[PDB]
């Protein structure tokens, strides 16, 4: 029954403007 | 851009990838300061250039340098130049790298399964195979199906090193892809099970 | 074929012979509860094995009540709740885990006797 | 009659629920009473380690 | 305040289903001068799963064994009908849609069958797009000595199926099937153009089927279909589910594959169509100049594998372009941009030599169409075809024009 077959980067480098 | 302005261009970009597959990431480094020296801005294709240089000497620090340039100027970086970094963090084994790039690339928007691809099988060919199986794992359990070749791949190799823990849990997700097992996979287990005393 | 467009309209040109008063059975039939036992017919129509699809669902209804502890166990039950989820999926319309009230209860503290 | 209709139904779940374990533990007990053992041991599919169940 | 403030088809078409259990869910069937389609008559939101556009009863189609021996599900041949024994000589490879055909004659001559009913909505002989309808002088517009063979053939194949079978000798009840040649032909066009083959499984057998379905053969091909069949055992219906996820507004039409992996060609041989944004149709370079694949692909953001290729300008055509212009690749060497001009400058001239092989161009193609007044559909379906042919071909100029200065 229902028991058969068991069942960062890109962060802190941006551009400075 | 007027005429003259893509003339430009063209013999700057000739000699900065000239340089580039010439493996030397000292001259990109020059011809980059020739166009900020004329007032040209360099674009995605030219630190793509500088990336390389670097990728192709084995040189993993300078190309993590050459990635921070491109991204302190504004520039949004190729999906061919992530690749590029993947490839070569996954050549030195560094898997940790290898899998922050990755996330890079998802979130500038791009598809990361054919790096994801890549990068699994540059760890398995540096007999990196323990970082090989945390990186495949990891991304079969978060959707990516892979290729039927790396799929016989991972299962092979690790029932030749005695994995069958690895082995099964790739197979069970293989099947959940949508590839059912043969008998060649079967078979890699077996090698292992007939060697544990318990028929 | 390509006249200028006019073009021939396609009907049937052929015979086929083929071609009021339950209000208070429909609304009972609401009341009872029959209509999701009609969907969940209409749900094992799509399942190869219905043990499988028991397991699938109490599976989903577990991750329901780990989201939202608070919202399920009164009116709003997890099962009922993944049931109508899954037939809303198929594109069909239900209400939210079958979920209905008395509109004429005459207030605070009043059962309905049975 | 009842374990019957409901392994009939194929309700596993329910089956376990109306069972519980003190039946078995104490079926232990009183094997070891007649000089006899009686383990569980459980064998990982993955590396075939074998545990043995605190009974 | 709300005080202040293509036709449909034949109202039978979809009754005479409706009746017989068909259930469209928000589409409705219209009509053009082109033909039948399915469009959505409301704003399909997305869900977590396919949605259930149509339901077909298994009753209702004309289903034959791909896969000899030859069965039909349901079974509508009576027991020592010499029909059967004309299903049975065909070839079991070649010969299926004469098999379809010998069976779509046969239900349209039974009382009782639907297609009694749907057979009069389908196209007639003069409106049907396939190239065996096609005449001598309709294959001289294809501009295609290949096509134009494989058609002759297919024409020959199917003429002498009908001499043989229908002589002057067979029985009564097999004349009045196919009393003229062009009727089987007919036959054979519907049987082609609207054959779904799919692997079913019925009760407990699991066979791959040729199958004759209405309100399905009336959806149109897409090669970025927003719509795919699914066949659904326990009830014997074949479901239409849109795409899961995927958001389908009023008006759209309702579209599914027809053939994965196919050219125009192909599309033309089976279909009687082709497509100008197929992404596989392929074009014959030398291969003396290689543009850089990584960059053209990263240019017009072209991504997934070879096999898989797909947008994030860009259209099928130029994912065709990726898969058929000469590439090379070394891993993630850069490509010269001096160098990638020179192979862009020489795969455009060698395109535009293939365009001066046509005696015309593909805007004299089109505005050919806008002049017909008295065209057969295969004249103006081999115009179409050569028209593509050539659309594909000035996108991949185009293509290689955005490509070559997007490598600055
Ligand atoms: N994408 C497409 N472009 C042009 N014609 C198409 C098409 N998809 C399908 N067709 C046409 O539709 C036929 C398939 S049956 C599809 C319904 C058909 N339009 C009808 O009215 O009966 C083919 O013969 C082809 O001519």
């Amino acid at each position: 029954g229902t028991g058969f077959n068991k069942g960062d980067i890109l962060f802190y480098h941006r551009e400075f403007c | 851009v007027s005429a003259l302005e893509r003339s430009l261009r063209l013999t700057f970009m000739d000699e900065l990838m000239e340089r580039a597959r010439n493996r030397d990431p000292s001259g990109v480094s020059e011809v980059i300061y020739d166009m900020i020296a004329a007032g040209l801005s360099p674009g995605p294709r030219s630190f793509h250039g500088l990336v390389v240089a670097h990728a192709l000497n084995g040189d993993e620090q300078g190309a993590m340098h050459s990635l921070r340039k491109e991204l302190g100027a504004g520039q949004r970086p190729l999906p061919e130049t992530m690749i590029a970094l993947v490839r070569l963090s996954g050549s030195k084994g560094n898997a940790q790298r290898g899998l922050e790039l990755l996330a890079a690339m998802e979130k500038l928007n791009y598809d990361i399964r054919q790096a994801w691809l890549i990068l699994v099988e540059e760890l398995v060919r540096t007999n990196h195979l323990e970082e090989a199986n945390k990186v495949f794992l990891k991304g079969a359990r978060g959707g990516m199906r892979a290729t039927d070749q790396l799929y016989d791949l991972m299962i092979e190799e690790d029932c030749k090193a005695g994995d069958h823990s690895n082995a099964l849990d790739i197979s069970y997700e293989m099947e959940a892809a949508g590839r059912f097992a043969t008998t060649f996979h079967f078979n890699c287990l077996l090698s292992v099970q007939a060697t544990c005393g318990i028929p | 074929g390509i006249q200028r467009r006019i073009w021939r309209r396609r009907t049937l040109t052929k015979k086929d012979d083929m071609l009021p008063f339950v209000e208070e059975q429909v609304r009972k039939i609401k009341e009872v509860g029959k209509v999701m036992t009609m969907d969940i017919e209409r749900l094992l129509l799509s399942e190869d094995n219905r043990f499988e699809f028991v397991n699938s669902v109490a599976a989903e209804a577990t991750e329901y009540v780990e989201k939202n502890r608070d919202e399920y166990g009164g009116t709003k039950k997890a099962i009922f709740h993944v049931l109508s989820n899954r037939v809303n999926d198929l594109g069909f319309d239900r209400p939210e885990a079958y979920a209905e009230s008395d509109p004429y209860k005459p207030g605070p503290g009043y059962l309905k006797e049975y | 009659m009842e374990v019957w209709a409901l392994e009939g139904f194929g309700v596993a779940h329910i089956l376990q629920e109306m069972l519980t374990p003190e039946s078995f533990r104490l079926l232990v007990r009183e094997l070891r009473s007649l000089a006899l053992e009686l383990n569980h041991f459980l064998v990982s599919e993955k590396n075939f380690q074998i545990n043995r169940k605190e009974v | 305040f709300p005080l202040f403030q293509l036709e449909s088809a034949d109202p039978d078409f979809y009754k005479i289903g409706y009746v017989r259990r068909v259930r469209a869910y928000g589409v409705e069937f219209k009509e053009g001068p082109d033909g039948f389609g399915i469009y959505a008559s409301k704003d399909i939101e997305p869900r977590r799963r396919a949605r259930v556009i149509m339901e077909i009863p298994h009753e209702l189609m004309i289903t034959i064994r791909q896969k000899h021996p030859w069965m039909f599900f349901p079974d509508i041949v009576p027991i020592g009908h010499p029909i059967f024994d004309i299903i049975n000589s065909t070839d079991p490879e070649r010969d299926w849609d004469l098999r379809l055909a010998c069976l779509l004659l046969f239900s349209f001559d039974r009382e009782d069958h639907f297609w009694r009913l749907y057979g009069d909505f389908l196209p007639a002989a003069d409106e049907c797009s396939s190239l065996l309808l096609a005449t001598e002088e309709d294959l001289a517009e294809l501009q295609d000595p290949q096509l134009v063979s494989t058609i002759r053939q297919q024409q020959k194949r199917v003429l002498e199926f009908w001499e043989k079978n229908w002589h002057s000798g067979v029985p009564l009840k097999i004349k009045r099937l196919a009393e003229d040649a062009e009727r089987f032909i007919w036959a054979v066009s519907i049987a082609q153009t609207r054959c779904i083959s799919m692997k079913t499984r019925i009760g407990a057998l699991v066979q791959d089927l040729n199958m004759m379905i209405p309100y399905a053969d009336m959806l149109n091909h897409s090669f970025e279909p927003n719509c795919f069949l699914h066949w659904r055992p326990k009830d014997r219906i074949l479901e239409v589910m849109s795409n899961a996820g995927q958001a389908i507004k009023k008006g759209e039409e309702m579209t599914i594959n027809y053939m994965p992996g196919q050219k125009n060609n192909m599309l033309m041989e089976r279909y009687g169509f082709s497509t100008p944004v197929n992404p596989w149709d392929a074009i014959p370079f030398s291969g003396d100049s290689r543009i850089h694949l990584n960059s053209f692909l990263s240019v017009f953001n072209i991504f997934g594998l070879p096999e898989e290729y797909y947008h994030d300008f860009v259209d099928g055509a130029v994912i065709a372009a990726a898969r058929t212009l000469p590439t090379w690749s070394d891993i993630d060497l850069p490509p010269i941009p001096s160098a990638e001009r020179k192979a862009v400058k020489e795969l455009q001239d060698e395109c535009r030599k293939m365009l001066a092989e046509y005696p015309t161009t593909s805007e004299q193609d089109q505005k050919l169409l806008d002049s017909l007044s008295e065209a057969r559909t295969t004249f103006a379906t081999a115009v179409k075809y050569r028209m593509h042919r050539k659309m594909f071909i000035g996108k991949i100029i185009k293509a290689l024009d955005i490509y070559q200065e997007r490598l600055l």
